[PDB]
Formats: C-alpha cells, structure tokens, sequence
RNA sequence: UUAAUAGGGACGGUCGGGGGCAUCAGUAUUCAAUUGUCAGAGGUGAAAUUCUUGGAUUUAUUGAAGACUAACUACUGCGAAAGCAUUUGCCAAGGACGUUUUCAUUAAUCAAGAACGAAAGUUAGGGGAUCGAAGAUGAUCAGAUACCGUCGUAGUCUUAACCAUAAACUAUGCCGACUAGGGAUCGGGUGGUGUUUUUUUAAUGACCCACUCGGCACCUUACGAGAAAUCAAAGUCUUUGGGUUCUGGGGAGUAUGGUCGCAAGGAACUUAAAGGAAU
C-alpha cells in the first residue's frame, strides 16, 4: 500500500467502538485542557502531546474525553502551527537529507531518497493549497 | 484502489456460491449494496442477511441457498430510457424472464418489471439471474 | 576479406586494412555461401581481387609498419592517447638517440608538439583517413623521428 | 525437472 | 570412500588419492556451480560410474570437492574427464572419448 | 542531373586527393634513411 | 566394445585380484546353439 | 459526519552482506633486505623459448605496493533496479511491527522530462600488485589431454565528466477484491512454560510450545483455465462491463528501368603422336 515503496504494512491504532469516555475516567475535562495548553506552550506538538496525555494521564482520546479535537483546543486558546504538522516534518526531513548531500556528494541513494521526499512534499503542499490551509503563493524552498 | 464497492460485493457472492459456501461476508457496506440485496432477497436468489455496523463503512453477511446463477454489475452506470430497457434485458439475460435487470430510477433502485409498472426509468446498476 | 575491404574511417577498418590499401588496391568480387563448400566450414567465405600498385610506392615498409602499429593500438582511443602510453615514448626514445648518432622528457615534448600542429593526435585513429597518416608520417620525419 | 528435482530432494 | 574401495590401499602399495576443487578448474557460482556438479555425477550417477569403470579408479563427489583414488596414471586419466565436464563439455561427448581410453587400457 | 554533378564532385575530389598524394610522396623521397639499426615498433607490446 | 555404466560390484582389490588371476560366454552361446540344432535335427 | 485491514505523518524498541566518509584486521600475489644449501627451476599430452654457479627453485626473519573479504555461505538477509559479505566510529536514509497519538481523501493509471542503471568503451590526472584484448616470440611432433608456453600494451583500481547497452527473465503492464489445504525460514509483537541464564552497579538474552502481521520461498492439489507444457495466476458459472496506459491486424532460391552508399589509374608459337616407358 505504500507509495514510493513496496511495503504492505498495516500496523496502526484501533479506535475503540465506544465513543464515550471510559467509566474509570474521573478527571475534569477542563483540567485536561489546561494540560493541553501547557504542553503546547512548552513547544510540544499535537502528535507528541497526545502520547503524553494518553501515556501518563489516562486520556484515551482528546475528542472522546473533551468532545473536541486537540488542534481545536489549541486553536481556541490561540496556539496554532505555522504549517500543518505533516508538512513541517517533511520539510525538516528534506533539510536533513539536503544538508547530508553537500558534505557527501557520492551518496547517490540519498540523492534518490531526496527525490522521493519533495515529491511527497509537492503532493502534500498541493493539497493544502486547495483547501486554503496553506496560502496559494507558498512554494517549497 | 476501490472503484465499486457493489462490484466487490457481487464478485464475493459469486465466488462464495462457486465454492459451496453457505454464507458470504461483504465489506464495505452501503445503501446501494443493501437495496440490491433486498431486490435479490425478494426474488428469492438469496436468503437471510445481516448488517454488522462498526461505526465505519460496515459489513454485510449473506446466507446463500445456491440459487444464484449469476450476479453482475454493469460498469460504468449507463443512463437508460423506458424504450431502451428491453434491449438491456436482451443483452444481459440468457432468457427473457429468467433473472432481472436492476435500474436506479427517480423512485430508487429496483428491478425492471416494476420499472415498466410505474413507468419510471433511470440509470442501470447491474443484472441478476 | 571484409576487414581488407574496410576503408579508412570505417569501424571495420583495421591495422591490416591500411597496409594492403596503400600497397595495393582491393576490389570485392563475389560471395560464396557456407553450403557451397563441403565438409561445411562454419566461417563464411569470399573471393577478392587485389592488384599491387605499379610502381610500388616509394615508402619504407617498416616506417608505416612503425606508424600503423603505434596509433592503431586502439581505434576508438585518440591517436595522441595511443601515443601517450608510457611504453611507446620509451621505444621512440631509444629511436631518437639512434638518429642523433646517425632527455627522454624532451623528446616526449617534441612528440607532443608535432602532435599539436598536425591535430591528428586528438582525432580517432580509425576515423582518420589513409592520407592523414602520410601527412602525419611526414611531420615526424621533419622533426627527425622515424618510427621504423 | 533437472535442477528443480534436485532442489526438491533437499 | 567405500570401505571395500579403501581396502585396496592396504592391498596395494601404488594407490594414491588425488584431490582438487572445482573453483580451481573454473570459477563457478550459484546455479552454474550446481549444474557443474550434476554433470560429474550425471543422471542416477551414470556419468561418474562411467568415469569409474573406464579409468579404473573411484571418485567421491563431496559437494564441490572431488577425491579420486587409484594408480598415478589412472587417477590422471580420471582427472581430465572430471575437468572436462566442469569446463562445459556435454556428458555424451566425453562418454565417447571415455570409451576410447577404455580400449587402450585392455590392449595394454 | 543532381546525381551526375555529385559524381563529378566526387570525381574531382577523387582527382585532388591523388595530386596531394603525389606531392607528399614526392616529398618523402627527400627525407629517407635506413631502418637496420632502428628499433621496430613491434617491440611496443613487449614493454 | 561397450562400457559398464552401473556400480562395479567388484571393488578395486577384487578387480586387481582378478587381474592377478575368445570368450567363455561366447562359447556358452555356441554350446546352447549346438544343443538346440541337435534337438531340431 | 466516519476516521476505509485507502493513504500521509508522528512517535517506541528492533532489524538489515541498504548507502557515503574515515578507521582496523586478514592471509594470498609480486618485489626487496638478510639468512642455510646446491643444480637444475619453470611449463606441457610431449617439448622450447625463459630464469639460474653474481646461487635460480625451495627454507626462515621481516619490510613495501596494489587489488580483494575464503572456509562460516544456507532455495537465507537488504535495496526501485543495477547490485551489496573484515572490525570500529561518524553522517543521514529505510521496510516490517506496536500505538485507545495525528491530517481527513490528500488516491490509481499515465506524456515529455529527470534520477539511477552490470560489464565493456571515451576525455584529462593519479596508481599500476595480480589478471590481461592487442602485439611479440618458443614449439609446430602426437587428436581424450589439439592449442599451450614467455614477455605482455590498452584495460582490470581510483578522481571529475561522457557512453546508457545485457539471457538488465516470471523469456509474462499497473492498481484493487474474491477463489484450496500443509509446515519450514527471516523481522516484529502477544501468551504460556521449564531448561540455559543469574546475585543492589546499570543493562538486557537463548531454546520449546501456541497465536498474530509483513517477506524470500516451498510440498500436495485445482469442482477453475489452457491443445499441452503448465498456471493461486496465465482463475472469476455457457457469450464476455472493477479502474486505467501501451502495442498488433514458417524453411529455402531466383532477378532488378526503386532507392541509400562504395574502388583506384596515367605477347602466345614446342612432332598431336613409341622422337615413349622399362629393376
């Protein structure tokens, strides 16, 4: 199923059928939200932050416990990313690859693995331009 | 990539009746698959079937009594006029009245003889015989 | 026989085809199939007519044998590159000392000069025509290098 | 057959 | 080697073992290597048994390692046949050459 | 017509190369020497 | 003149033993040929 | 509005003969110093050039140069392919697994163009141990050993650019469903268990059994297909619709008023004949 690769991996997360908060959960929704903003204020992402709340606070799902997705909580409190998370790490990923090529010009596979990356960025950047999350004039590098 | 969930359902049912299976599992489910199934059901080609909803596209389970001599989907879904219907029944059915050609009309998805009964017409979905 | 017929500038042109062409004129005649001869030879056969130029050209057989071997080591490599091989300067080096009777880096430079004015050194040995080797053969004679 | 039979035997 | 074949060493005083390796003859790898070994054995061991009877030796084809037991001239007469199969000669042709050497042995 | 002039173009060029060949060969005879002492190019392969 | 292509039941000691110690089978043919004809005649 | 056993990204421990830059080892080949001895050494089917009484070949103590990773090496692993086997470090990259973390259709096919693309080949430097087209030379005796021997150029290695060709093979477009059993292996995960392990430094393994994904594959078979070889696809209930790109409508022999390309050149006669052969 992977593009740019032949892998057929299916490993993922399995959202439970029940969409209500767990019965054992006995923490106020507001006390969750103040935890969300503090971690984001520290600089942590919606992806990592969910791991922290799920790992150490019993928050199975921010939407289930609080009723809203975490981006909306962060946006409601004024915390938003410059660019969508998926694209930002793709950009940093390409930067790390590019910085690698100047020092080592004979890394010809890394030259290929580079090509696979911005092609992913162009497809992701194109989609984000259509939905208007990303301003139209935006171009990669 | 998925093009027709209904096509997948009909192919799965056909293979299940090939290999003698008294039950068949279909995924994903949809109202079109469901309404196709009551058409076949009311004509007796298939028996009991149950909808498993998992908060997602869903699953259907269909009991089979071995009476389905074919089920097929006509892709792409051509538009059909009232005058055209018989032509289709000539092309898709080995005999005149054995097995039925399914039209989605302004009144919904049903077979063809009802379509001449209510003088309705519309797009073609498939055939069953 | 096709090698003999090969003109200068042909891929099939060969270190042999130069010798026979300047000493004689070769004309292809007729093709005989393998089935014609029994017991059958796997190699294909031909008949060719060859006439030696009369009067014989007033050139030394060994001199052009000298030029022709050094520059056609590789056809598709440059004539200069065939020159640039370390061994051939060394042979030419003992050769130059002989004429002085009649500094190896110095003669190599002198060989490099006569290469540059001629410009044949850059061109491909096979691509060059038979007349150029005559002109090339003269330039070394003027400088005082005779290949043999 | 051939190599396949030998490789089968192993 | 088989025990009865090995007893010839005790019986004789002029029997020696010749050992070499296929990559010494020619660098064969992968399926090319496997095919060469099959040629030495042949179908049902027919080819080695031909080498066995004519040149008057025993040959043990231990994977890629070959050991030949017999008299000095006889092991040498065995070796080239083994070498010839490795280098690509079909079993049928060597069978003909092999039956030629089998003759000169019986006259002499 | 076009074939004929092309043949003439080949022919005159076929003449011109000869007179160049004759002049060069005529110049060869001025610079000639023996080869007995000379080390043959046959030795290049030996190294 | 033919070669055996099967395993030699004799090991090297036995064939060397045989060497230390026109064809009999060919005369065994002649004898049985002769026996038949005397019976036929 | 779901959060596709669609997809993207994240994050955790692994995993790999995946890639590049350095680094370490390793015998072997050649050469050189020393060291003890002496007649051949080498090579072939048999021999000859060749080296050798200034000591060859062989013996040992080393040193130098350039390649290259045996045995372990397996129907095993990684990579898009071509390809990738010593140790250690650095740089980034990646499949699979786990996830009660994250976007929400971001996807399939496909022109031009671009990247990579075995070996050989090309331009200009470096290096040049071994092997080695070409060339030279020894021998030209004998058919299973019938083309070998010595010197060996270019090349084999590398740096910066060209060349873009292989039986570069499933001799076989891609994406997606369904249509048989069986147990071997590789990576990950889950449970159980008792052997190997072991103890307040830390840190975490191995084997057995059972389940579950992904991968190289494998045995027996198709209620199907094919004329067959055979095919888990080359199958999808009698004749045909899941989506989409590309392509098509035997072996020999004669001739040429149809093309495209090819060379240089400045003197017979005898008797027909025993006018002969002849151990």
């Amino acid at each position: 199923g992977r593009m740019h690769s032949a892998g057929k991996g299916i490993s993922s997360s399995a959202i439970p059928y029940s969409r209500n908060a767990p019965a054992w959960f006995k923490l106020s929704s507001e006390s969750v939200i103040e935890q969300i903003v503090k971690y984001a204020r520290k600089g942590l992402t919606p992806s990592q932050i969910g791991v922290l709340l799920r790992d150490a606070h019993g928050v199975t799902q921010a939407r289930v416990i609080t009723g809203n997705k975490i981006m909306r909580i962060l946006k409601s409190n004024g915390l938003a990313p410059e660019i969508p998370e998926d694209l930002y790490y793709l950009i940093k990923k390409a930067v790390s690859v590019r910085k690698h090529l100047e020092r080592n010009r004979k890394d010809k596979d890394a030259k290929f693995r580079l090509i696979l990356i911005e092609s992913r960025i162009h497809r992701l950047a194109r989609y984000y331009r259509t939905v208007a999350v990303l301003p139209p004039n935006w171009k990669y590098e | 990539t998925r093009s027709s969930v209904l096509a997948d359902a009909l192919n799965a049912i056909n293979n299940a009746e090939k290999t003698g299976k008294r039950q068949v599992l279909i995924r994903p489910s949809s109202k079109v698959i469901i309404k196709f199934l009551q058409v076949m059901q009311k004509h007796g080609y298939i028996g009991e079937f149950e909808y498993i909803d998992d908060h997602r596209s869903g699953k259907i389970v269909v009991q089979l009594n071995g009476r389905l001599n074919k089920c097929g989907v006509i892709s792409p879904r051509f538009n059909v006029k009232i005058g055209d219907i018989e032509k289709w029944t000539a092309n898709l059915l080995p005999a005149r009245q054995f097995g039925y050609v399914i039209l989605t009309t302004s009144a919904g998805i049903m077979d063809h003889e009802e379509a001449r009964r209510k003088h309705v017409s519309g797009k073609i979905l498939g055939f069953v015989y | 026989a096709l090698r003999l017929l090969a003109r200068p500038g042909d891929s099939l042109y060969c270190r042999l085809s130069a010798n026979v062409q300047m000493w004689a004129n070769v004309t292809h005649i007729m093709k005989v199939g393998k089935n014609n001869f029994r017991p059958p030879p796997q190699v294909e056969s031909s008949v060719v007519r060859l006439e030696i130029k009369n009067p014989r050209p007033q050139v030394d057989y060994n001199e052009w044998d000298g030029l022709l071997r050094i520059v056609f080591v590789r056809k598709n490599r440059t004539i200069s590159a065939g020159f640039k091989s370390t061994t051939v300067m060394d042979i030419l080096e003992k050769n130059y000392k002989t004429f002085l009777a009649m500094m190896h880096d110095v003669v190599k430079e002198k060989i490099d000069t006569v290469l540059k004015e001629t410009d044949l050194g850059d061109k491909r040995a096979g691509k060059c025509d038979q007349n150029d080797f005559l002109r090339l053969l003269y330039a070394f004679h003027q400088v005082g290098i005779h290949f043999s | 057959s051939g190599l396949r039979s030998f490789l089968r035997k192993k | 080697f088989d025990l009865d074949d090995s007893i010839a060493l005790l019986r004789l005083d002029d029997l020696y073992i010749e050992t070499f390796e296929v990559k010494d003859v020619k660098t064969l790898t992968g399926d090319h290597l496997s095919r060469a070994i099959g040629r030495i054995a042949g179908k049902d061991g027919k080819t080695k048994f031909a080498i066995e009877n004519a040149t008057r030796t025993r040959i043990v084809l231990a994977d890629s390692k070959i050991h030949i037991l017999g008299g000095f001239t006889h092991i040498r007469m065995a070796r080239e046949s083994v070498v010839s199969l490795i280098l690509g000669s079909p079993p049928g042709k060597v069978y003909g050459n092999l039956r030629t050497v089998a003759s000169r042995l019986k006259e002499r | 017509s076009r074939l004929k002039k092309k043949r003439l173009d080949k022919f005159i060029e076929h003449q011109l190369k000869r007179e160049e060949r004759k002049t060069i060969i005529g110049k060869l005879q001025d610079y000639k020497i023996d080869t007995s002492l000379l080390t043959s190019s046959k030795r290049l392969g030996e190294g | 003149f033919e070669l055996s292509d099967v395993k030699s039941s004799k090991s090297l000691a036995e064939i060397y033993e045989d060497d230390y110690t026109l064809s009999e089978e060919l005369q065994k043919a002649h004898s049985e040929i002769s026996e038949l004809y005397a019976n036929l005649v």
